[PDB]
């Protein structure tokens, strides 16, 4: 779910998701479509793309269960949706921190007409 | 705050 995400892009980052993540560069947040702006944008453009690949779940609201293996996540076995849901949102966390030292504030807020072009998964 | 990735 949304706000599971949140936290544990939180616990990954030490950045908060809402307003760090929430409307970042083409796709983060509200994605749709444009160029990336960055690896960071790239990391929620690949995540669209990874709840796109499962129409027929509901990643804002499905919740699904993980733990922490010392630092490592590790998805717990759920409903199918859950189990996938939860990949993607760990591949996401984990890219976000990957990409942490190319972050750019300039890219929070971005608007939408600097994103054009559909960019296909 | 309930909804933004």
């Amino acid at each position: 779910s949304l706000l599971e995400f949140g936290k544990m892009i939180l616990e990954e980052t030490g950045k908060l998701a809402i307003p760090s993540y929430s409307s970042y560069g083409c796709y983060c947040g509200w994605g749709g479509k444009g160029t990336p702006k960055d690896a960071t944008d790239r990391c929620c453009f690949v995540h669209d793309c990874c709840y796109g690949n499962l129409p027929d779940c509901n990643p804002k609201s499905d919740r699904y269960k993980y733990k922490r293996v010392n630092g490592a996540i590790v998805c717990e076995k759920g409903t199918s949706c859950e189990n996938r849901i939860c990949e993607c949102d760990k591949a996401a966390a984990i890219c976000f921190r990957q990409n942490l030292n190319t972050y750019s504030k300039k890219y929070m807020l971005y608007p939408d007409f600097l994103c054009k072009g559909e960019l296909k998964c | 705050f309930l909804a933004y990735k």
